[PDB]
């Protein structure tokens, strides 16, 4: 096996950069390596072959240098749709390796979050567990805090939260963070609300309802 | 379009064995070399090993040694890949994908197709398939013009759960949020999407939950909240 490193592990850019990446085979391999962008969810897509051979349809504003051990993936204008990670690939020998990716995240202006909220569905109250679910949709950048009130008591270790990977055209985020309690607790109190600080609000955002309107 | 097609997700227990499916479509099979690559999330991409569906030659990583094999069936366009004394570590997407044939001794291992990926979760735990609930739009979910409503899909074991809009019609403005791991040791996520508020009591919103390691196929109509 040849270990191939790539550098820099991470990187934050804003769209129009100059971004260059660079990845180190462990002995010579000639121009013997791929390059590929691995969007979520999705398989990776070969962007350069033979260290700097365009695969056809890929977009001119990518390009690949080097030989030997040394290798550059440059992104001469940085799009939203150029996030996600970049992979080196060696095929001069066995296990035809991969680096361990240079994840990209794409820099913009400030968006505050939309908020929304949803109270549990009948349905599932029938089952005996209520899950009262927070949104934070399309925002940047992605530090944001969530803090449930119930009755305006502070909640603790009762919530999850999950966030998106950034989107490919707008490049925000979006958030949900769920409230689960039991029905015979749920029952207990009547003000259900979300609280969101955010950099792009003036002050926090409050989104709250009375178990039953 | 040249495309790769797989099999689903599956669960297994650990020792049991699992073979996942590669259909090739608009080019034939056996005019390339096919490829196995895994990779478990939050680590880069391994290839397991290559195929010639034409000549029945296989090359396999030393990591794999007498664990995977590599098939065909060229009548139906098809690439198999079985992988055997399956541990918890063999925990990934698996994905088939297609590189040229070379002649010996030429350089050229570079996957110019690949298939979407398999999850494959190797797990003594028991399968559990997702309830869904509505996430209803009221008079608590708008911000000004928009309104949000979207689906629950809750308890269940192991990943993947996907979810479409409208059988696939509706895609603009959904989130699916990726999975939370909860205490009870199933997992859970949302899938939301933003609309006019104006299109409420006008168009249908259903959401398409599958979980195929329980053949779990759920449709829900989610319409105004009850008050
Ligand atoms: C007709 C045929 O099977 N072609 C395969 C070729 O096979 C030759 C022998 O004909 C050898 O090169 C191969 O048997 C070496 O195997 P290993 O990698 O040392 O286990 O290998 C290439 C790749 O080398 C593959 O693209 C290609 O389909
Ligand atoms: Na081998
Ligand atoms: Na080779």
């Amino acid at each position: 096996d040849i270990v191939m490193t790539q550098s820099p592990s991470i990187l934050s850019a804003s769209v129009g950069d100059r971004v260059t990446i660079t990845c180190r085979a462990s002995q010579t391999i000639s121009g013997w390596l791929a390059w590929y962008q691995q969007k979520p969810a999705e398989a990776p897509k070969l962007l350069i072959y033979k260290a700097s051979t365009l695969e056809s349809g890929v977009p001119s504003r990518f390009s690949g240098s080097g030989s030997g051990t040394e290798f550059t993936l440059t992104i001469s204008s940085l799009q939203p749709d150029d996030f996600g990670i970049y992979y080196c690939q060696q095929y001069k020998s066995y296990s035809f390796n991969f680096g361990q990716g240079t994840k990209v995240e794409i820099k913009r202006t400030v968006a505050a979050p939309s908020v929304f909220i949803f109270p549990p569905s009948d349905e599932q109250l029938k089952s005996g567990t209520a899950s009262v679910v927070c949104l934070l949709n399309n925002f940047y950048p992605r530090e944001a805090k969530v803090q449930w009130k119930v009755d305006n008591a502070l909640q603790s270790g009762n919530s999850q939260e999950s966030v998106t990977e950034q989107d490919s055209k707008d490049s925000t985020y979006s958030l949900s963070s769920t409230l689960t309690l039991s029905k015979a607790d749920y029952e207990k109190h009547k003000v259900y609300a979300c609280e969101v600080t955010h950099q792009g609000l003036s002050s926090p955002v409050t989104k709250s309802f009375n178990r039953g309107e | 379009e040249v495309q790769l097609v797989q099999s689903g997700a599956e669960v297994k227990k650990p020792g049991a064995s699992v073979k996942v499916s590669c259909e090739a479509s608009g080019y034939t099979l056996t005019s390339y070399d096919i490829n196995w690559v895994r990779q478990a999330t939050g680590q880069g991409p391994e290839w397991m090993g290559w195929m010639n569906a034409n000549s029945g030659n296989t090359g396999y990583a030393q990591k794999f040694q007498g664990r995977v094999t590599l098939t065909g069936d060229t009548s139906i366009s098809t690439a198999y890949m079985e992988l055997s004394s399956l541990r918890s570590e063999d925990t990934a997407v698996y994905y088939c994908a297609r590189s040229s044939i070379l002649v010996r001794g030429a350089l050229g291992r570079y996957f110019d197709l690949w298939g979407r990926g398999t999850l494959v979760t190797v797990s003594s735990a028991s399968t559990k398939g997702p309830s869904v609930f509505p996430l209803a739009p009221s008079s608590k979910s708008t911000s000004g013009g928009t309104a949000a409503l979207g689906c629950l899909v809750k308890d269940y074991f192991p990943e993947p759960v996907t979810v479409s809009w409208n059988s696939g019609a509706l895609t603009s403005g959904v989130h699916t949020f990726p999975a939370v791991l909860q205490s009870s040791g199933l997992y859970s996520l949302s899938s939301v999407v933003t609309v006019p508020s104006s299109s409420l009591g006008t168009q249908t919103y259903i959401c398409n939950v599958n979980h195929k390691p329980s053949n779990t196929k759920v449709d829900k109509k989610v319409e105004p909240k009850s008050c």
